């Protein structure tokens, strides 16, 4: 009483709807500081 | 070598017969390493066997 567990669990279930489907978020976040930069741009070649 | 947090690291191995100190000649150093790092490094140390 008046003491909850701070985490809960999803109710995963193939037969829910689609709000309560598990959906896979991936957060891409690009940081640029004044340091060299190290992941660039392919920048596609062509024939010579 | 340091410029702009780039370390810059040149290096040449050459053979010579000597035992009391530098032998003196003429030797370039090619361009070996390039890490864009961004470390500001003002000391260092070396580590023998």
């Amino acid at each position: 009483f008046n003491c909850y567990f701070p985490l809960q669990s999803y109710g995963f279930q193939p037969t829910n709807g689609v709000g309560y489907q598990p959906y896979r978020v991936v957060v891409l976040s690009f940081e640029l500081l004044h340091a060299p930069a190290t992941v660039c741009g392919p920048k596609k070649s062509t024939n010579l | 070598k340091n410029i702009d947090g780039y370390f810059k690291i040149y290096s040449k191995h050459t053979p010579i017969n000597l035992v009391r100190d530098l032998p003196q000649g003429f030797s370039a150093l090619e361009p070996l390493v390039d890490l864009p790092i961004g470390i500001n490094i003002t000391r260092f140390q070396t580590l023998l066997a």
